[PDB]
RNA sequence: AGGAAUUCCCAGUAAGUGCGGGUCAUAAGCUUGCGUUGAUUAAGUCCCUGCCCUUUACACACCGCCCGU
């Protein structure tokens, strides 16, 4: 048989363009589930959440984010909506193109921070694989939560577009912005 | 595209004398600060008064492109209105000032929406994302034309300081600029600043 | 430059003076088999691959 | 189902229903031209704004805004592949949409009057051709930035109409209706009158061979292709100014100058 | 440079125990880049005979 | 060449209360501003003040390009030193005029040097000779190119009103300009014109 | 929608929601049970702020004297 993300998303034609990322992002054959709803025990151990569904993962980091916490069915039909707004507005596979948004997202090298009471000073360092798809995920849901606030506009649409723009590439995006400005401070503080 | 003016290590604060309360002024008070040791000098209100007449009746606060912020040296994040006008005379923007450092807000009295409020720290939260941040100073040995440095639909921060002696240095600018041969005050600054904006941003 | 590729040999330890960063030994994708000293921020373990989009500058240096 | 636009609202009927089963009223002042996407899930409307909206089905707000126009727009379309629109308004210029990326991919300025009458091809992507009351049907299409083909109608153009076999274009204009052969460019085989007034819509059966048109003075005419002679007609109490097809010819929907 | 002086130190006899430790050990972290460079030929053919004829 | 600036109707003048002398402020003297029915409001000593400071701390006036001149709303006409300093704080400023206007004169305290003094009426004797005079003020519909009107090697009056409320009008004006369509501030007219100045004179 | 300062917190934990009892002390706009939903980050250093100890079982291997009044 074929598992099928909701019953219509498949995902062997997904694909990682990214090879540093292959081993963090759960999509392939073994980790199909129909649901982003396992309630399994994946923050228990180190290092241990990089075998949960991205899809899970993103249906967890959207409950903390302007909610009440322990919501999940709710954000699981949030996700949904988004996903059916992706295939409607772009036409391609979601999956791919959540898969492309965690990958343009992610920045590469951060700055650790030497920090004392009068200034700060500076050093650029490397990113590992795993902080860099917990923060581009984290830059996508508080993209998302922050535009839609305040605006006559339910959560899906505004998501969807969030991943929209970052999968692009496209300046349009908050991920992208956050992601470029860290680079661009790492990058002058060589 | 907008403009951040951030008022940096303002002299703004509150003493008592009598029954009364009232901003710390340098020459009123002169008594009240020798007592305790504290240096003569240094409370300047005036600096971030005068530059908040320069910023506000600036035609690009006008149209609507300009955003003042002002963080004080005792760590208190303010945000300013556009639709607000400044006192002129000192003496009642003391009232302002000491009536919003109580409250923590100050209402308009022909509107319902606040003009001057408290936030919260740091003011690196409240910057767009994606916009550049730029600190002033006069010790840098090139000037900068402030003409080439606007950005054609991107929103900047700049940093003024509100000090009459000490350099600008926060966590958040990536450079320092110049603008000028000469030292120029803090009010002639933001004057200056603002109005290379609008000829870039076609305000004439 | 182009944007390199590594591979984590050997995790040393927690740098302590440079915030909590780790030091990492890592080696190039390539077959030149060159090996550097680098500093990673974040959650790291043996046979994680790191992404440099410069390479020539060192951790520890004069 | 079927959408009928009035005034500044688009109302989704269904078969019987005589309540509309779904209503968009946020309009400013009216809305034109809303048109069903080719897997029903989206629709294109029109404002006297300016702005292109598209519509979910099922939500309240539109999902995708385009500010390109500066006055009023009356036509808008899909093309051939459903992730594009064609808009046409009353700035006499035609501008091509991409929905993904919110921008406008294209513009094209080439009408002296109100453009207020678009349709696209569903065999070939960018081939779509618009009408104006210029008098003149120009067709914006190939991958160019000039029409490479024009066509001169002796009355303001109403309504076009595209046969998807054989490249065959029908014009209605004033009481003419004329059809225009694209396999040599410009070739008028049949022009027709059988109405005393205006003819306001023109409409193609799901059958090539049948053509229904629709004018203002209470009349319908269908006619067969082949002979190109008039075979049924219908009478009604008022003016037809939108006739609709479903499926087959299972509902026959027309809407008139009252409401 | 540490290749060379370390040739210096086996000659002398001075601490071989110490210094074959530690030579032997950056040999064995920087075996591939080692044989890449053309230019350390000469430096372990000094280092072949010196080594095993002091030990 | 050198641009000279005259601010007319300033509002300066030394009022009696008790046994002490003080410059009529609005805010401090509203009681006897109240009496004999003159206007409250009027009385604007503190356009004067922001204006002369940015003039006095303008790039060209360290250059020895700028002249200011004051010529009040009580037919007093007053010259400044080019050398002269300006306190920021509005208290100290006041002193200076108020024992400006008794003694005629203000002197240097570390020199015989002639700073501050009242000269006589009309100021257009005073005006070198070739020189051109344009009056400012916002209600010229047509806006005039603030670089345009500079003269290359010529020196030039400028007219900026001090007071309140009004419009500029003087006889030996031969020209009427604006130099935005916004309502400025006196201050910040000051801060335009010498800022245009500034680049076609050379001085960076 | 609550500044400056400041407190607490590592897995069924933080947070939300309901339903009971008043048990020889305490508890009434409060106290204590029981169930329901259920997260982000971290699994390592002594850099700051501190605390506890030491510097006199002879396999192999390793190692080879704390200082001062
Ligand atoms: N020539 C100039 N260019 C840009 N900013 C200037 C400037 N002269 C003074 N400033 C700004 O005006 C503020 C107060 S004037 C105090 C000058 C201070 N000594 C200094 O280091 O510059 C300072 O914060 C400074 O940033
Ligand atoms: N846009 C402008 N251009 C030139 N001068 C101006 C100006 N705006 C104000 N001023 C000058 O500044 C002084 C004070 S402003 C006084 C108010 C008056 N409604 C006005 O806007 O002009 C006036 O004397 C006027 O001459
Ligand atoms: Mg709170
Ligand atoms: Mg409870």
């Amino acid at each position: 048989p074929d598992i099928k993300l909701f019953g219509k998303w498949s995902t062997d034609d997904v694909q990682i363009n990214d090879i540093s990322l292959q081993d963090y992002i759960a999509v392939k054959e073994k980790y199909a589930k129909y649901l982003p709803h396992s309630a399994g025990r994946y923050a228990a151990k180190r290092f241990r959440k990089a075998q949960c569904p991205i899809v899970e993962r993103l249906t967890n980091s959207m409950m903390m984010h302007g909610r009440n916490n322990g919501k999940k069915l709710m954000t699981v039909r949030i996700v949904k909506h988004a996903f059916e707004i992706i295939h409607l507005l772009t036409g391609e596979n979601p999956l791919q193109v959540l898969v492309n948004a965690i990958i343009n997202s992610g920045p590469r090298e951060d700055s650790t921070r030497i920090g004392r009471a009068g200034t700060v000073r500076r050093q650029a360092v490397d990113v590992s694989p795993l902080r860099r798809v917990n923060q581009a995920i984290w830059l996508l849901c508080t993209g998302a939560r922050e535009a839609a606030f305040r605006n006559i506009k339910t959560i899906a649409e505004c998501l969807a577009d969030e991943l929209i723009n970052a999968a692009k590439g496209s300046s349009n995006s908050y991920a992208i912005k956050k992601k470029d400005e860290l680079e661009r401070v790492a990058k002058s503080n060589r | 595209r907008r403009l951040i003016v951030v008022l940096e290590g303002a002299s703004l604060e509150t003493v008592k004398v009598g029954k009364t309360y009232e901003l710390l002024n340098c020459d009123k008070h002169k008594s009240i600060l020798l007592k305790n040791g504290r240096d003569p000098g240094e409370a300047r209100p005036d600096i971030t008064h005068q530059s908040l007449l320069m910023l506000m009746d600036s035609p690009l606060n006008r149209a609507g492109l300009l955003q003042v912020y002002i963080h004080t040296q005792k760590n208190v994040l303010i945000e300013v209105n556009p639709q607000t006008r400044i006192p002129r005379t000192f003496d009642r923007f003391c009232g302002l000032m000491v009536q919003l450092l109580h409250k923590l807000s100050v209402r308009a009295a022909d509107g319902p929406q606040k003009l001057l409020k408290v936030i919260k720290n740091p003011v690196s939260d409240h910057f767009p994302v994606g916009c550049m941040k730029v600190g002033t100073s006069f010790s840098i040995p090139v000037v900068s034309d402030v003409r080439e440095l606007v950005p054609s639909s991107d929103p900047i921060v700049f940093v003024v300081g509100a000090f009459a002696h000490g350099k600008v240095s926060v966590e958040y600018t990536e450079k320092m600029v110049s603008i000028s041969n000469y030292p120029l005050s803090a009010a002639l600054t933001c004057a200056k600043l603002t109005t290379a904006f609008e000829e870039v941003w076609g305000v004439i | 430059q182009p944007i390199k590729l590594a591979r984590v040999t050997k995790v040393l330890g927690r740098t302590g003076s440079q915030g909590q960063c780790t030091q990492v030994r890592v080696e190039f994708m390539d077959d030149t088999s060159r090996s550097i000293i680098r500093n990673v921020k974040g959650p790291v373990r043996e046979g994680d691959v790191l992404t440099l989009l410069e390479s020539e500058r060192e951790a520890r240096r004069l | 189902n079927y959408a009928v636009t009035a005034s500044s609202r688009i109302h989704i009927y269904g078969r019987y229903s005589q309540e509309p089963i779904k209503t968009f009223s946020r309009f400013k002042d009216t809305a034109y031209c809303a048109t069903f996407r080719q897997d029903g899930r989206l629709l294109v409307a029109g404002s006297e704004d300016g702005g292109v909206q598209l519509f979910d089905i099922s939500g309240r707000a539109p999902l995708r805004q385009f500010e390109g126009h500066t006055k009023a727009v009356h036509t808008v379309d899909f093309t051939a592949d459903k992730y594009h629109v064609v808009s046409g308004a009353d700035d006499y210029t035609v501008k091509l949409w991409d929905i993904p990326n919110s921008k406008e991919i294209l513009t094209f300025k080439e009408h002296s009057d109100y453009v207020r009458c678009g349709c696209a091809s569903k065999l070939n992507p960018d081939l779509f051709i618009t009408g104006s009351y210029d008098h003149t049907v120009k067709m914006f299409d190939a991958r160019t930035s000039e029409s490479v083909l024009s066509v001169e109608h002796g009355q303001p153009v109403e309504s076009v109409l595209l046969f998807p076999s054989g490249g065959l274009l029908v014009s209605a204009g004033g009481r003419y209706v004329k059809v225009w052969d694209m396999l040599k460019g410009g070739q008028l085989l049949v022009s027709l009158k059988n109405h005393h007034k205006t003819v306001t819509c023109l409409c193609l059966s799901s059958s090539g061979q049948r053509l229904l048109s629709g004018s203002l003075d209470r009349k319908v005419k269908v006619y067969s292709t082949t002979s190109y002679k008039v075979v049924h007609s219908f009478d009604y109490a008022a003016s037809i100014l939108s006739l609709a097809l479903a499926h087959e010819d299972e509902t026959i929907v027309v809407g008139m100058t009252n409401g | 440079d540490i290749l060379k002086l370390f040739n210096e130190f086996i000659q002398l006899g001075s601490d071989v125990e110490l210094i074959c430790r530690c030579l032997f050990f950056l040999l064995r972290i920087h075996f591939g880049q080692i044989t890449s460079n053309q230019m350390l030929v000469p430096v372990i053919e000094k280092l072949r005979e010196t080594t095993i004829s002091k030990v």
